[PDB]
């Protein structure tokens, strides 16, 4: 049950700083090096540096010298990474991963932390329902869906009926335009469950902390 | 009436080489050469020799064979006020001998433990290993942990050194009796090689100085036959010319060639004292130093072939397997590599024996210089029997090494070797380089060389003694004093006050030189110009 | 430093075929190569360590070979859930570097794109906008043309095509064509029509609806 739970997404203006946590469990925290890997959007993995939890024995990369600062707390078994002088290049997904001394592999990773470095205002998403028309031919399955327009940054989660059921949901990647993102979702459900039961789409925005729920109505 | 001489040219020709060649040639040069440009470190290493090392070595070696006096009585004939130098070195020696022998003690304890069919540092089923101990010929797939240790590291740390029984410099007592018996056997084997004078110290050197080259040859063809040994050589010779841009590696090279060459201490003075007056000094100094460097050069291969094999057996980056820059590179890394080879008992015995014979010749001379000076300063007040004085010195060094024989002895070794003895030897060497060149006169020195060798030394050497050598030492001293290195040994960072203790020990070594200057300045009657005139001009 | 070069950025394979990914390093590595699997939207997962050794909790179908500079990660039976990006990484010299990444796309038979058009809801009409949506579900491969028709005229402004990543169950792509328009312009046209041209059939799939309360 080795679990590495990081912090949530962070939206920060360029030039500021941001700190990411990493709560470890399921193993002897004082036994393994704690690492941080930077992954850019569409790019490869990039090892930032490690830290020895016993004494805070840091080992940074020459490419990240003076950019990232790694700390550790044994009282709560939690690692931290701080980034100062944030620019557009720092907007990426950061992981904290466990690793032995030899051989130096990354056995367990964290869930990641989406960092967005921009001065754009945190815009709440506009949730608009996408219900099928009343003139369509109800076949063996009807396809429903919900639309999300205008939000920043890329931090949104659209669920369907508390995750039950979702065996045919297609989610489309968000598109950035005029500083605001826009995405959409769909779900293929049989004709023996609609519009009989209750199907409601939930749109959550952790950056603005706004959760709007809309139910589909034909 | 007259003093003794050499039994044969080769005896002292190998005696000075034996003093010059030691452990550091074997292991200090390969590491500092690997991490400072690789093969490109060969470029500043020679420049600091030709311009810094060789002039001090030859200039030091000439005065001894010309004046034929000790480290103390030679200043009475040059600059009496600087006679304290001859005493300072003495005190310096007492500090040096406090740790330089204990290392050999360790090697000896490793040698007497290498007579077993199964070497102690191969398995983990011993009385000193912890639960972290993980060896090979064990289960595969093993993965190293932050707290895990190797049977070799466990054997050095918890058995011979026993450093786990001390918390640092604060609490280090008491004394380990094993290394005390070892260092007693060593202090006994050096007694019978000095007590008779230069007759035995020119005969015992025959063995102590020739064995390391044989052992290095065997270890060389051994490490060359090991699979994956090219990685250590590649990491050893890979040119990193960007290191030459850093002003640090030049100072590192200068210091390395100074301590390896060892001028300014009176050992070369004493060894040169017992020699023919018309004997050549140029060729002697040249040959000896060039061998001392070449020996370091091949020692680099001897180490990096084995460490390359060790990186092949593990996973590469020889820097990872050669992180620790100290005795651990020989007592743990190299030893653990030896344990995993056929005829491990053989390659262990000849290795530790090599270490002991590497140390012995340098301790022979190390003492020999001081003994020679003291006997020459207090003649026939002293010299009634030599064995008496040599014994009185050896015993004092034994009681002076009890601080090093403690459980936390290695800490004291680092502290004394880097914060105490070093800057003081460089300081007194600077004082000598200034006194001979700027007080006695470099022209008169070239005239003395012109008397012994029959011709005046070239301008290349004169311009070195006048300016190049004093600035050569000045650069190193200034570099250290401006930024003393942060000391670390075995996952233990030294307290912030360590530099205060080292400097305290360092200054207490040459408290004698200015107070003796004040002594003569307070003893000679008349004006201060007449006193400094009788103090600058040699004895009438 | 070390440069881990993955020449093939993308590789195509089918369900059941034998696929092998190559990894080229800068210098000699001996046996210090790790293979990681990163599924789209998840954190990297360690699969292979030290060239050939498998980590605990890894199926037997994933193997590894190579010794020096060129290394190979081999999958015998490709499954639908094996769709992920694979990375190679050296673990000997500091610092530890990674490869470019090889996105393993799965090849299968063609599929007819189910097209579904949707009229703007009243909640969006309250705010003052109207976007007609055209969904394209379950087709292969990714290459597919989407043409819009407001009232018979090919509409091209305000069209956004969004292609998703490949599926991990049946390996079928899906895309969304969005036509975002104003309310005033929306209330001046009735029957919208979006059509899609794919390689499964020569006749583009045409979907239409009426604004007059469906
Ligand atoms: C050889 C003689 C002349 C050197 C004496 C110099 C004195 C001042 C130096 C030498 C050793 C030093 C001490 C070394 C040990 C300790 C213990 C530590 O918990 C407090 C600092 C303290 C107490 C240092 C204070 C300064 C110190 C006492
Ligand atoms: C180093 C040092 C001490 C004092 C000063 Br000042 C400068 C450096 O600690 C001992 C030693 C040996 C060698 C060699 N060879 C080199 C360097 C040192
Ligand atoms: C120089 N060659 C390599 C031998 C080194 C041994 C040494 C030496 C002197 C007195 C002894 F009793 C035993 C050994 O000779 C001079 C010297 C200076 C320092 C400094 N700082 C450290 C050690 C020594
Ligand atoms: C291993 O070493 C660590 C410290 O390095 C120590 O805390 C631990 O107790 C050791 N393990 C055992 C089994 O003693
Ligand atoms: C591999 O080594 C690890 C070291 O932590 C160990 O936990 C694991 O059990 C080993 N694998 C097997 C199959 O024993
Ligand atoms: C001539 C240069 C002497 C260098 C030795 C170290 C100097 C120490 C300065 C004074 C500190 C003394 C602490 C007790
Ligand atoms: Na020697």
């Amino acid at each position: 049950e080795v679990q590495l739970q990081q912090s949530g997404p962070e939206l920060v203006k360029p030039g500021a700083s941001v700190k990411i946590s990493c709560k470890a469990s399921g193993y002897t925290f004082t036994d393994y090096y704690m690492n941080w890997v930077k992954q850019s959007h569409g790019k490869s993995l990039e090892w930032i540096g490690n830290i020895n939890p016993n004494n805070g024995g840091t080992s940074y990369n020459q490419k990240f010298k003076g950019k990232a600062t790694l700390t550790v707390d044994k009282s709560s078994t939690t690692a931290y990474m701080e980034l100062r002088s944030l620019t557009s290049e720092d907007s990426a997904v950061y992981y904290c991963t466990r690793s032995p001394v030899r051989p130096y592999y990354f056995d367990y990773w964290g869930q990641g932390t989406t960092l967005t470095v921009s001065s754009a205002k945190t815009t709440p998403p506009s949730v608009y329902p996408l219900a099928p028309g009343c003139g369509d031919t109800t076949g063996s399955s009807v396809t429903l869906g919900c639309l999300v327009k205008g939000y920043f940054p890329e931090s949104v989660t659209v669920t369907w009926n508390s995750g039950s059921l979702s065996s045919s949901v297609h989610t489309f990647p968000a598109l950035l335009q005029s500083g605001l993102y826009t995405m959409s979702s769909s779900v293929t459900v049989p004709s023996s469950t609609w519009p009989s039961q209750t199907v409601t789409c939930s749109v959550a925005h952790p950056a603005s902390s706004t959760t709007v729920d809309k139910k589909l109505e034909p | 009436g007259e003093r003794e001489t050499w039994g044969k040219k080769v005896d002292f020709l190998l005696s000075v080489i034996g003093y010059a060649v030691d452990l550091g040639n074997v292991w200090r040069f390969p590491y500092i050469c690997a991490q400072n440009g690789g093969g490109a470190f060969l470029l500043p290493y020679t420049i600091m020799a030709i311009f810094g090392g060789i002039p001090l070595f030859y200039m030091e070696l000439a005065l001894g064979q010309y004046h034929r006096n000790g480290c103390i009585s030679i200043w009475r004939k040059i600059c009496p006020i600087f006679k304290g130098i001859g005493y300072a070195i003495c005190i310096i020696a007492f500090y040096i001998a406090s740790y330089y022998n204990t290392i050999m003690a360790w090697a000896l304890y490793y040698l007497i433990s290498s007579f077993t069919d199964q070497l102690p540092w191969t398995s983990c089923k011993n009385s000193w290993n912890t639960g972290n101990c993980t060896n090979y010929f064990s289960e595969d797939n093993i993965t190293w942990t932050l707290h895990s240790t190797s049977p070799a590291e466990e054997f050095y740390t918890r058995h011979v050194l026993q450093i786990h029984r001390s918390k640092g410099l604060q609490d280090l007592g008491g004394i380990s009796w094993q290394l005390a018996l070892c260092i007693m056997l060593i202090f006994t084997v050096i007694y019978f090689s000095i007590w008779k004078g230069v007759k035995t110290s020119g005969k015992v050197v025959w063995v102590t100085a020739t064995f390391p080259y044989i052992a290095l040859s065997v270890l060389l063809v051994r490490g060359a036959t090991l699979p994956g040994a090219w990685r250590g050589v590649l990491f050893y010779l890979k040119p990193n010319w960007q290191k030459l841009l850093e002003t640090g590696v030049w100072i590192d090279a200068a210091a390395q060639i100074f301590f390896s060459l060892g001028p300014g201490f009176g050992v070369l003075l004493a060894f040169a004292s017992y020699n023919k007056f018309n004997n050549n000094c140029y060729q002697d100094a040249l040959v000896t130093s060039v061998v001392n460097c070449m020996t370091s050069f091949v020692s680099g291969f001897v180490i990096f072939t084995v460490l390359g094999y060790m990186a092949e057996m593990r996973n590469e980056d020889v820097s990872e397997v050669a992180k620790d820059a100290g005795p651990s590179l020989l007592f743990i890394t190299y030893a653990e590599a030896i344990a995993n080879m056929p005829a491990s008992t053989f390659f262990a015995i000849i290795f530790f024996l090599m270490l002991i014979t590497l140390g012995l010749d340098s301790s022979f001379a190390g003492l020999e210089g001081v003994i020679t000076a003291v006997l020459d300063e207090f003649p026939h007040v002293w010299a009634k029997r030599r064995e008496r004085f040599v014994l009185a010195v050896v015993i004092t060094c034994f009681f002076g090494s009890l601080v090093t024989l403690t459980f936390g002895g290695a800490y004291v070794v680092k502290l004394l070797e880097e914060y105490a003895t070093g800057p003081a030897v460089l300081t007194v060497a600077l004082i000598e380089a200034v006194a001979v060149s700027w007080f006695y006169g470099i022209t008169q020195f070239c005239r003395d060389v012109k008397e012994m060798l029959g011709f005046s030394p070239g301008w290349f050497w004169r311009i070195c003694w006048v300016a190049i050598s004093p600035l050569f030492l000045l650069f190193i001293i200034a570099s250290f004093l401006m930024s003393p290195p942060q000391l670390r040994l075995f996952q233990y960072n030294y307290p912030y006050w360590s530099i205060i203790l080292g400097y305290a020990i360092g200054t207490s070594s040459f408290i004698c030189i200015p107070t003796y200057i004040a002594y003569r300045l307070i003893i000679t009657p008349g004006t201060f110009k007449e006193r400094i005139i009788k103090s600058i001009t040699p004895e009438t | 430093d070390i440069v881990m070069t993955q020449s093939h950025k993308f590789m195509s394979t089918s369900v059941g075929d034998r696929v092998s990914i190559t990894c080229k390093a800068s210098q000699d590595v001996s046996t210090a190569v790790a293979w990681y699997q990163q599924k789209p939207g998840q954190s990297p997962k360690l699969l292979i360590y030290s060239a050939s050794y498998r980590y605990t909790g890894v199926p037997d179908r994933f193997t590894g070979s190579g010794s020096g500079t060129d290394f190979t990660f081999t999958i015998s039976s490709v499954q639908a859930e094996d769709l992920a990006v694979y990375y190679c990484q050296q673990h000997y010299s500091i610092p530890r570097t990674f490869g470019g990444g090889t996105k393993l796309e799965i090849k299968r038979a063609d599929a007819a794109p189910t097209v579904s058009i949707f009229p703007p809801s009243s909640e969006q009409l309250t705010s003052g906008g109207a976007s007609v949506v055209c969904f394209l579900n379950n087709f292969y491969p990714k290459d597919i043309n989407v043409k819009w028709k407001i009232d018979g005229s090919e509409r091209q402004n305000g069209v956004l095509n969004s292609w998703t990543d490949q599926d991990s169950k049946d390996s079928t792509y899906s895309m969304s064509s969005t036509l975002t328009l104003t309310k005033d312009e929306y209330e001046r046209h009735n029957s919208y029509t979006c059509e899609a041209t794919h390689k499964t059939s020569t006749s583009p799939i045409v979907k239409s609806f009426n604004r007059n309360e469906c």
